[PDB]
């Protein structure tokens, strides 16, 4: 029942003024701390601060003091990350979590938003994806299968649903090639279906 | 600094008479007055507090009323049981005022006291000084004068009398006269006088002796 | 307070682990601990005494000792490699937060030697597999290498290093490299040695073709 | 804003009631409301059966000065209230303690004020009130009830205590030094030496600003700076049911325990609250009293969090050239 | 249940101490007005000593500066030190509570303590049967020079009450004391009259002496 959901990313131009939001719903969205951590890629989880929407209180990290700024909207049960200056250092993932308490003794993030992905990318984004991919030989462990996959950012999102016959495990993931990445995966279950047929694929790009 | 007097200093009454005993402050002291009841021998009995108000399980003929300075408590309807002495207490300051207490006797219609005659025991005898008691058992008039015998002659040393308090139950007193003679005295002595003793109910002549 | 943890804990087989993170605000207050997985959103595991929310497995338990505060896990399989962190009533502010930095986790398994499925067969063989993995890493990592020309690579090649999958906890791993086809139809050979054959499971196949 | 924290004012019927002793601390903050607190202080001291507070309670309190910043606060505690929570003891007076002139002491019937090391109550009997002097208590007709108004009650000086962090034995050194180096002129204070003197006049009235910090005496300061921080601790929020009254200790206890009770905006911050789906009747509501918050000082160049703190009226004794 | 009994009292040479006690069952002690009132042989009460629960302490002007009027929580115990004893302060004291609801009166009394300044030494009761005479229905036992005051005479262990009659204690001529208890019965065959306990006070002797017929 109780959810917060982010937006799935957010790309913008370094130094540009951005904002970024966590709606909840399941709940009087005002009788909740929401707390703001933020995850570098490859690195480890760094809170912010926490966000009461009921009259829009904020108490900060001092790390994070000027760098960021909380705001609340309570009609809309939403809570608002701005910066003012992207800056290039903010490419990171940024969770909220509504935190709960327990009297004087218990504060726990009970509840995670899945995050949003901020990066001052300097460059640009697109996504082609297509390849024929015939059926042939090659072998032993390593069956046949479709893969396509070509993008400069990371929305992957590619949810064909297959596994029993070709292409349906689960995605590869992501390789910096210069401002590009890889392609997906194509185990098959059982080899004697190495002929296989071409899925639906469903790719989006939100970029 | 509070002087608390009951100006009945000693009562007398019948059974189921109105008895009241009138206890006076010489300052205000509202209405924080208690009155007390004590049985002879025993701890003082809360009888009534606020100089108002009767303490749970006291029967309801008792009753306090006044204030101020003046104060009265009421006996309705007297009981044999209620012979006692009565105190007033003051609550109004820490020095707890009591008032000298108010002695109520019984009055009831006269009764023939029972006398016993006791010579000296055995052990009395050896120890050297043998006593002679006279008891006078269940008679209301506490007058009950009793000259001792020893050869139809008066004797005023030795004669020791003690009388009880007034019964709880009929009223009666009961008093005990004893001379304590000398073993040469008490030898030398071997009849007695049995003259006339005194008493409210027309008994004069009753009294007994012993020889020997 | 800070509430220091241990930047990382040693691999603690199938035994117990005593995640542990210390601070001044742990004498009066719990610490929540939630775990992340690499690629997923923290998940509160611990938030009281030793209160659990459902669907954490029961193995977790939550201890307090003054001034220290411990998240134990019983039975420790491949599900509990993750980053854990602490966080607690801030001491100086009863309306704040403090956080942990984090703990690591580390957990055995079980080698395999599962190749990448189908390099995207072209009409022009630009070039095979020939890559080595480091799937499943017995202890520490030994990493494998690439040769052209039986030497140390300098063409551009795409590094498949692949986090842990939930589905196969194994950190299954693939590789390869695109080069137009023009250029390989020169040279052959193309070997990588994983040097880890027994645990890495080295499925480098021969090419020798242009 | 200047009313009741959380129960309203006593309506006594039997001046004989016994006063019964509560664990729960909203318990205690409820009876510190009704002045249960003062009658039981004049019942243990003065020889007094009855109450005091009746129709009014600890708001209509009378104060000296008149003018009181503090009583504009309800959650700020006087001594008296501190005394029932366990946080200091109001003393008996003896015949040493002095009678501070200004203060109208006529009628009352319980009045207290803050002595330079610590603080004193006088009282008076049943049926009985202070003269216009307040040195003796003569008999009143007035308060034979037994069941007075709060005006009978007078507390004296402008003062708030509250939790303290305690501070060293040289620390309390320090600001006693810098106290004396303030108040060069002064020689006793209440009877007690505040500078070595030889040769003083007859004892004065002295308005002063003073914190007490839990030693021997207190810390009497001319120029000092002071600031209130609300904290957001336990004991600055009470719970009660919305008519029933204040909370039992088993209830207030959950509540500030569990997050599940209802409150207020400060409340649900600090501890969390689960308003809607009601598991009982009425639930209970923790709601924060009105301070300003806890005082910090800032004297002699350390800031400390006194026990107490106020501007009162004590009696000082000048040095005689 | 709710009760307070004395100890502590008896015979004091004059200018010496004694420290009568008061133990109480069902009642704090700390929590109430606790006093200690005395009355002298043959007269009235007398106030002594008060202390509030608050602790104040208050003591009649005779007392001044040599009565002690203390409570100890442990044990729930109300004590009264007495010092520079006289002959004025042989009184039997009780500690009562004086109840706030009650107006402060003294609602709850002690059985009493009486306690004796005098300069003569204890004796014991040296008991004699009184056998009923031919000539004239009564036993009756004699207590002949005992000096303390405090002598109980209960007849068949507290069996026997019909017609008890213990007669107060008189001054003998040489200083001593003298009691002179009875029952008047009738006929009993040689039942309950006889073959039963006399006498018991301070000193440890509890004289059975048997009354048999001449
Ligand atoms: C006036 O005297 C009162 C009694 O002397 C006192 O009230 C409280 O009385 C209770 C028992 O009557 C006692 O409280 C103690 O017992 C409870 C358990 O029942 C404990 O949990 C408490 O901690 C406490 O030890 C005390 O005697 C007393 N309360 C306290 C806190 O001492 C009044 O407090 C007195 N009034 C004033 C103004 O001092
Ligand atoms: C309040 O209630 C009544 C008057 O309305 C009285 O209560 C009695 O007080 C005495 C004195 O201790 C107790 O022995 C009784 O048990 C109480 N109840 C009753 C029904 O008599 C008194 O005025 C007040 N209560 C108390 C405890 O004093
Ligand atoms: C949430 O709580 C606030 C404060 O108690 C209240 O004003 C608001 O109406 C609540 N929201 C809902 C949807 O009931």
């Amino acid at each position: 029942e109780v959810q917060l959901v982010q937006p799935g990313a957010e790309v913008k131009k370094p130094g540009e003024s951005l904002k970024i939001s966590c709606k909840g719903s399941g709940y009087n969205f005002s009788n909740n701390w929401i707390g703001w951590v933020r995850q570098m890629p490859g690195k480890g989880l760094e809170y912010m601060g926490i966000i009461y929407p009921g009259d829009s209180d904020t108490r900060y990290n001092p790390s994070f003091k000027g760098q960021v700024t909380m705001s609340a909207d309570r009609s809309i049960s939403t809570a608002y990350l701005q910066w003012s200056s992207l800056k290039a250092s903010d490419t990171a993932i940024y969770y909220c979590a509504r935190l709960y308490r327990r009297g004087w003794t218990t504060d726990a993030f009970d509840i995670w938003g899945q995050g949003t992905r901020v990066t001052a990318s300097s460059a640009s984004t697109k996504g082609p994806s297509v390849f024929p991919l015939a059926p042939s030989s090659k072998g032993g462990t390593a069956a046949l299968g479709c893969l396509v996959k070509d993008y400069f950012p990371e929305p992957v999102t590619v949810s064909w649903n297959s596994g029993a016959l070709t292409s349906g495990v689960h995605t590869f993931p992501a390789v910096l090639q210069s401002s590009g990445l890889y392609s997906l995966s194509s185990v098959v279950t059982v080899p004697s279906s190495s002929l296989g047929t071409q899925t639906y694929i469903c790719n989006v790009n939100h970029k | 600094d509070i002087q608390m007097t009951q100006s009945p200093s000693s009562l007398s009454a019948s059974v189921g008479d109105r008895v009241s005993i009138t206890c006076r402050a010489s300052q205000t002291i509202s209405t924080y007055l208690n009155w007390y009841q004590q049985k002879p021998g025993r701890a003082p009995k809360l009888l009534i507090y606020g100089a108002s108000s009767l303490q749970s399980g006291v029967p309801s003929r008792f009753s306090g009323s006044g204030s101020g300075t003046d104060f009265t408590l009421t006996i309705s309807s007297l009981q044999p049981e209620d012979f006692a002495t009565y105190y007033c207490q003051e609550s109004d300051s820490p020095s707890f005022t009591f008032g000298q207490g108010t002695k109520v006797q019984i009055k009831r219609t006269v009764a023939a006291p029972s006398v016993f005659i006791f010579p000296p025991s055995d052990e009395q005898l050896k120890s050297g000084t043998a006593s002679v008691v006279c008891l006078l058992n269940n008679f209301y008039p506490r007058e009950a004068k009793v000259q001792w015998k020893v050869d139809n002659a008066l004797q005023s040393g030795n004669s020791q009398e003690s009388v009880t308090e007034q019964d709880s139950k009929d009223s009666t007193y009961s008093l005990s006269s004893t001379l304590t003679l000398s073993k040469a005295d008490y030898e030398k002595h071997k009849v007695y006088a049995c003259e006339v003793t005194h008493q409210g109910l027309s008994s004069p002549v009753t009294k007994s002796f012993n020889r020997g | 307070s800070e509430l220091t943890q241990d930047p990382a804990v040693s691999v603690a087989l199938g035994q117990t682990v005593r995640i542990t993170c210390q601070g001044d605000t742990l004498r009066r207050h719990y610490a929540a601990w939630y775990q992340q997985k690499p690629g997923q959103a923290p998940v509160l595991v611990i938030y009281d005494k030793n209160t659990r929310p459902s669907g954490i497995p029961d193995r977790f338990s939550g201890s307090s000792s003054g001034n220290t505060a411990s998240l134990t896990i019983t039975g420790a399989q491949a599900e509990d490699e993750a980053d854990y962190y602490c966080n607690s009533r801030d001491s100086s502010d009863n309306l704040h937060v403090v956080f942990g930095g984090g703990t690591k986790l580390t957990v055995l398994g079980q080698p395999k030697a599962a190749p990448s499925v189908t390099l995207f067969p072209p009409s022009s063989e630009e070039l095979q597999a020939n890559k080595a993995t480091l799937v499943c890493l017995i202890s520490d990592f030994y990493p494998g290498a690439v040769t052209v020309a039986w030497k140390a690579d300098s063409s551009p090649v795409k590094a498949g290093v692949e986090t842990t999958t939930p589905s196969k906890q194994s950190n299954n791993k693939y590789a390869a490299s695109s080069y137009l086809s023009l250029t390989p139809e020169q040279w052959k050979s193309h070997r990588s040695y994983s040097c880890q054959v027994t645990h890495e499971g080295s499925t480098v196949e021969k090419t020798v073709a242009p | 804003d200047s009313g009741p924290i959380i129960c309203a004012g006593p309506i006594h019927s039997n001046k004989s009631a016994d006063i019964p002793h509560l664990l729960g601390y909203s318990e205690k903050i409820c009876q510190i409301d009704r002045l249960i607190h003062v009658s039981s202080w004049l019942r243990n001291h003065s020889q007094f059966q009855g109450y005091v507070g009746q129709r009014g309670g600890r708001s209509q309190v009378s104060y000296y000065p008149a003018e009181n910043s503090y009583s504009r606060w309800s959650g700020l505690l006087s001594p008296c209230d501190a005394d029932w929570l366990g946080m200091l003891v109001v003393k008996k007076a003896k015949g040493s303690d002095m009678i501070v002139p200004g203060p109208s002491y006529k009628g009352k019937v319980f009045f207290e004020r803050p002595t330079f090391d610590g603080y004193v109550g006088w009282g008076c009997g049943s049926g009985k009130s202070r003269t216009e002097s307040g040195e003796l208590c003569s008999s009143d007709s007035g308060t034979s009830s037994g069941l007075l108004p709060s005006n009978r009650v007078l507390w004296i000086g402008d003062v708030a205590c509250q939790p303290m962090t305690p501070i060293p034995e040289e620390t309390f050194l320090e600001l006693k030094s810098f106290s004396q180096s303030e108040f060069p002129d002064i020689c006793k204070i209440d009877g007690i030496v505040f500078n070595q003197c030889e040769g003083e006049s007859l004892p004065q009235p002295f308005d002063v600003a003073w914190m007490d910090v839990g030693h021997s005496h207190k810390i009497i300061m001319r120029e000092h700076k002071t600031k209130w921080v609300q904290e957001s601790s336990s004991k600055d929020f009470v719970c009660y049911k919305e008519g029933t009254g204040p909370c039992s200790e088993s209830e207030e206890k959950t509540c500030k325990t569990s997050g599940s009770c209802r409150g207020d905006m400060q409340f649900c911050k600090v501890a969390g609250c689960e308003h809607g789906e009601e598991a009982s009747e009425a639930k209970c509501r923790c709601s924060l009293v009105h301070k300003p918050g806890e005082v910090v000082v800032s004297y002699g160049g350390m800031r400390v969090r006194p026990k107490c703190y106020g501007f009162s009226r004590m009696m000082a004794t000048l040095e005689v050239n | 249940e709710v009760q307070l009994v004395e100890s502590g009292g008896g015979l004091v040479q004059p200018g010496g101490s004694l420290r009568l006690s008061c133990a109480a069952s069902g009642i704090i002690v700390s929590d109430n007005y606790m006093s200690w009132v005395r009355q002298a042989p043959g007269k009235g009460l007398e106030w002594v000593s008060v202390i509030y629960t608050g602790g104040s302490t208050f003591y009649a002007d005779s007392v001044k500066g040599r009565f002690t009027i203390s409570r100890d929580r442990s044990k729930n115990t109300l004590d009264l030190q007495m010092n520079s004893l006289s002959a004025e302060d042989t009184a039997v004291y009780y500690c009562a509570r004086a109840l706030g609801a009650y107006d402060y009166a003294f609602d709850l009394w002690g059985q009493g303590n009486l306690v004796t300044v005098s300069s003569a030494s204890t004796k014991g009761p040296s008991v004699f049967p009184l056998a009923p005479s031919s000539k004239s229905a009564a036993l009756g036992c004699l207590v002949k020079d005992y000096f303390p005051e405090p002598v109980t005479v209960s007849w068949n262990s507290g069996a026997l009450t019909s017609g008890v009659h213990t007669f107060p204690a008189v001054l003998q001529s040489s200083g001593l004391y003298s009691l002179s208890s009875v029952v008047t019965v009738p006929s009993s065959s040689l039942g309950t009259q006889t073959y039963i306990c006399n006498v018991n006070h301070k000193p440890s002797n509890t004289k059975v002496d048997k009354k048999v017929e001449p």
